[PDB]
């Protein structure tokens, strides 16, 4: 059950600072490093750095100037602190356990996306998506959840509280007028609609906002 | 640092035969009879896993077909057989030499049979056109292989300013395709206009797949 | 004894020595054999001292040979320290000849004088020969050094001997003798300070010195080195001539890669010279 | 130069050095003033030899002073070998003696003989002394034996040339002088030839001969040991007097407890008597 | 060998307080700053499962609230809350000489509150009458503490030759125990009495639950 | 998933040889040393012995005699064998994978029971157990299976195939005339009894026999 956790901001202005603690279960940090990896489309993969049992670091050459990391062992959390932050930062970033004795990383956390814009928090904009009049009912029937102009990413889109996992297909944001826009597609049978009460659960945390949208027919 | 190039940037294997990707590093990462070299597994949405440590060894808790070797400067990871679930993008990492760099990267996906696309078409919701807007969506979902086309016709009027089009990865469980297209006009636009149709063009057949509503 | 020789004929170094040796033996022979027949003391005693000296030139030879045999359980490392004895032994030869001239000279100075001339020419004559036999000579180095040494304070006794005469015939000083006798020992002791030096810093256990420079830079490279915490108990020493040996221990992490660590201070090493390298890894509790 | 005085008195060996060293030099300068006052050249030249003689004695003082210095950089693992060292100065000292006493009595076989006893006696008296003092001799061991033998060889050649003296006085023998040279030089060499051995081995990186006879048994518990696979490049050598330093290299299994490995190791060569050990894990692919 | 003596060998402890078991070691298990003593945790019907390893370290994977310390020779594993799921019993094993010995065992039992038990009557099947046998069974489920007792009457007659009771482990989820008393007959024996009861005297309340029926 | 599993007899006669297979999935044995332990209820656990990857093997002294460890890599199977066997081996024998670089044990095979008697294997004997009459029906009613007359242990007892696992309770077997007796408790709710189908299943593999015998109302 050995788990990573990372907690952060998801949106950093310009020129700031990025603060992200990672707190770790399953294992101690007091025999453990913990490597701070960040993942971009333009980049990809970039070790950032390491943090040792006894609290000696060892970062990257290019991030030595604007990286710290620090740790406690008694809440078991790492703290990981960037300054001067640039758009190019904008990544997912992981905290991974070293593996034991080597160099690689056996256990990855979930990682949390930053990006760095003069943009501010937009609350998502949720929409339903229902089949047009009653037209082609068939067995197998479409719904969909429409999220627009919300910012930063992510949002997590769920159905019927992740109960309905089935057939649920959703699919990458879209960056228009700096805002985003998504949207989520699930299949149902056609008996267990109308007849179920069936709902799609849109969460942006950056704007905390959670929209339980329940679709009905037009 | 150690430059990682990985080649092919991406591979079609077909189910249960045997997919080959190759690491090749600037320098050696070898280390007295030891290849400090690591191959990882991202999923679509999902963390890097750990697939292979120090270029041969198994890492506990990953099925048998994985098999990796290498030695200076060349490495190789190989599935076989190959899975659905084994969709994803490998990666190799060196950790001979600080810093930890890792490879570009090669997107393994999955080659089976063709299918049609199903498409499901969504008129703008009231209450978008209450706030001002108008978003027409086009789902086509569970098609092989990744090339198509959709097309907006506005009562027999090609649209081609206002769409948006989303790609989701490969399923790992039937390895499919799903592909939202959306349109986003203003509310008048939408009023002035009846018959919203979208058509999808897809290698399985030659006549498009349209499905149109009215309103 | 049959199966040595054609050991001692195979090698360079060993056929020079073993050649020089016959001639010095050769001569001092043939100066007991003539001093007994011509009832003289100072040739008997001559010949005296040039075997003791003959002693040097086996020593060097006996070591040439010995260090090339292969290493057994007793002597782990081989025989290849016998090189830096002989040096060592050669350079002692030489401080505890010196003196004695020393001595001597002061000796003939506190007494009234009353051939060992035409001698002294051909001991001159084989002390060049060994001179140009020997000339790059000043494991081997320290052997070559050494007799190289040792041929020069012969050479240098010969010509402060010759010196001696020639202005004590021509011109009649008394006290060239003593003179010359204090400063050929004097240029004899000069001439085995850094051999001497050499020797005792191998055999002390000291840091190489061709080594000591490059030896924090190192050991800098090794901290840096990803889950090192700290270096102790370093020791590095010369074996022979260029052959260094290397002992260090490291505290690691707890979970640091030991294999990677291992081959990272190895290749450090190596690059400074380190022919063998011992490396011990200790996992610290945190 | 101050400071060296309160360190020298502080230790017992070192202060018996000082104390034997002052005697034998002020016995010298005693030696040395009468001969020149009375014109003597016997007296001269016997100076001159304790002078040397004396010179091995400042070895051995300045070896027990300069073995407890503290280890530095250069010398990393301090100064003991000086102790060594002292030791095999000491022995080739005797060596170098020796012949030519050897040496002197042919001479005076092939030469007219034509006081020089009662400072034979006071001299004989002083090794008595010196006996009586470091009787225990025969790090500090080495420098004590060597000690021990070069009063041990003097001793000798002051019985034997009051042997040589007493016989052709009442009885009249002109052999007797020869004879009893030769004897006390065989007898110097075979008592220095031990001390010899022992500086030798240690000097040239040789196993530890009182922990060669344990070392298989210790190897072949290190082999028992769960996930060694084999040992390899084993060195045991002498840093000094009862001072065994240990290196060797362990190949283990891949997943192998190198702590417990380590640990256990360390043990069984500390049971077997090794001060300082190093050990290196390597893990085996396969 | 070295002997490990683990005290005591069965603890009381009640939910959410602090459980310590201690480990003696004949001699000391220690080298270099290291003790090779680890914690192994086996429940009932399962293979030992590694909790500590060198006497302090977690295991990956157990949860926090196991914790290891000592040193030499003296060894204590605490749990801190305890749960209901951590009865099971702990043993302590040693590394630091060959052979690998392990200790005697403790047996951590949880403390609740008492509970009757629930009694069930079974009278012997036809087929085991076919057979030529008649087991009537008696289950005593979900009751704590451990200690009850059984008793078999046949038309008010106490039988205690042919009575076999089995006991089952303290459950993992509500920490109860279940009891099962047998009693084998002949077919005769069977035939010729009517009424069979089983009583189950229990410390929760002075009257024995009685179970009875005919034929 | 890394597992390891013994097969092996459940009875050995007295004085001959016991063979065990432990087949390993999720590691390879060309890096990871194999340990053998037995436990029984005289003696607790005893380590028997390791195999390591190059194929060392390192015994309990009081087995070097009898004992012998051999394994394949290219099968994963690792080869346990013992000679003369006497009374005092009965135990559960596992197989357990090596802690990397630890004296630990970390993953362990769920055990192989062997008893070494000169009894024969005995297929078991199976009875339903029914509440008398239709007294106290309640809301929760009690279900039994007897499993009498097997030899030797074990026997593997499921209700419904192992879909109800709830309230299940299996007694350990008891050795009278050596032969085994069991029994199974299961508490079932009364609106589903004899509505729904319930069956007893028990597994002796020593006797290969599969028996679902399904409870009737008296």
């Amino acid at each position: 059950e050995v788990q990573l956790q990372e907690s952060g901001p998801g949106l950093v202005a310009p020129s700031q600072s990025l603060s992200i603690t990672c707190t770790v279960s399953g294992f101690s940090l007091t025999n453990y490093a913990v490597h701070w990896v960040r993942q971009s489309p333009g980049k990809g993969l970039e070790w950032l750095g390491v943090i040792w049992s006894n609290g000696r670091t060892d970062y990257n050459a290019a991030f030595i100037s604007r990286l710290s990391i620090s740790k406690d062992n008694s809440k078991s959390q790492v703290f990981f602190k960037m300054n001067s932050l640039q758009a190019d930062d904008t990544a997912i970033y992981y905290c991974a356990r070293k593996l034991a004795y080597e160099g690689a990383m056996d256990y990855w956390g979930q990682g949390t996306s930053v990006t760095v814009s003069s943009a501010k928090t937009t609350p998502p904009s949720v929409y339903p998506l229902a089949p047009g009049s009653a037209a082609q009912t068939n067995s197998m029937v479409t719904l969909g959840c429409l999220v627009k102009g919300y910012f930063p990413e992510p949002v997590t889109v769920t159905w019927n509280s992740g109960s309905l996992s089935s057939g649920v297909h959703t699919f990458p944001a879209v960056l228009q007028s700096d805002l985003y826009t998504l949207s989520s597609s699930v299949t149902v049978p056609s008996s267990t609609w109308p007849s179920e009460t069936v709902t799609c659960n849109v969460a942006h945390p950056a704007s905390s906002t959670k929209v339980d949208k329940k679709i009905v027919p037009r | 640092d150690i430059v990682l190039t990985q080649s092919p940037a991406s591979l079609a294997v077909s189910l249960r035969r045997r997919a080959t990707i190759s690491c090749r590093a600037s320098e050696s990462v070898d280390g007295y009879g030891h290849s400090f070299m690591h191959w990882y597994q991202q999923k679509s949405g999902q963390p890097p896993k750990l697939l292979i440590y120090r270029a041969s060894n198994l890492e506990s808790g990953v099925p048998a077909r994985f098999s990796g070797s290498g030695s200076r400067t060349d490495f190789t990871l190989t599935i076989d057989p190959v899975e659905a679930d084994d969709a994803a993008t490998y990666y190799c990492q060196q950790s001979n030499e600080d810093p930890y760099t890792f490879g570009s990267g090669t997107k393994l996906e999955i080659k089976r049979a063709d299918a049609a696309p199903t498409v499901s078409i969504f008129p703008p919701s009231s209450e978008q056109l209450t706030s001002g807007g108008a978003s027409v969506v086009c789902f086509l979902n569970n098609f092989y292989p990744k090339d198509i086309n959709v097309k907006w016709k506005i009562d027999g009027s090609e649209r081609q300013n206002g769409v948006l089009n989303s790609w989701t990865d490969q399923d790992s469980k039937d390895s499919t395709y799903s592909m939202s297209s959306t349109l986003t006009l203003t509310k008048d636009e939408y009023e002035r206009h009846n018959s919203y149709t979208c058509e999808a063009t897809h290698k399985t057949s030659t006549s498009p797949i349209v499905k149109s509503f009215n309103r | 004894i049959s199966g040595w020789f054609r050991s001692i004929l195979s090698d360079k170094t060993s056929r020079n020595l073993f050649f020089f040796l016959c001639l010095n033996l050769s001569f001092a022979f043939v100066e007991l054999l003539y001093g007994i027949w011509s009832n003289c003391l100072g040739l008997i005693s001559d010949s005296f001292h040039m075997f003791f000296d003959s002693t040097a030139i086996l020593a060097g030879l006996a070591a040439s040979v010995i260090s090339k045999w292969r290493d057994n359980d007793a002597f782990s490392y081989g025989y290849v320290r016998a090189e830096v004895l002989a040096g060592f032994v050669n350079g002692l030869f030489l401080i505890f000849t010196a003196f004695f001239i020393f001595s001597e000279g002061v000796e003939r100075a506190l007494a009234p004088p009353d051939r060992l001339l035409l001698v002294s020419i051909l001991g001159f004559v084989v002390n060049l020969i060994g001179i140009f036999v020997f000339k790059h000579g000043g494991p081997s180095r320290q052997i070559l050094q050494g007799v190289f040494l040792h041929i020069l304070a012969d050479t240098l006794g010969s010509i402060g001997v010759i010196a001696s005469a020639i202005m004590m015939q021509n011109f009649g000083l008394m006290i060239a003798d003593p003179i010359c006798s204090i400063l050929i020992a004097i240029l004899i002791v000069v001439s085995v300070i850094p051999l001497l030096r050499e020797s005792v810093g191998i055999l002390m256990q000291r840091t190489p010195p061709l080594l000591e420079n490059s030896l924090p830079q190192c050991y800098q490279r090794v901290q840096q080195l990803q889950g090192v915490y700290s270096l102790q108990e370093q020791h590095f020493w010369t074996l022979c001539s260029d052959v260094y040996v290397g002992t260090l221990k490291l505290i690691v992490a707890p979970d640091a890669d030991a294999r990677w660590i291992l081959s990272q201070t190895h290749n450090i090493f190596t690059q400074a010279g380190v022919r063998q390298l011992y490396v011990q890894i200790d996992f610290a509790a945190m």
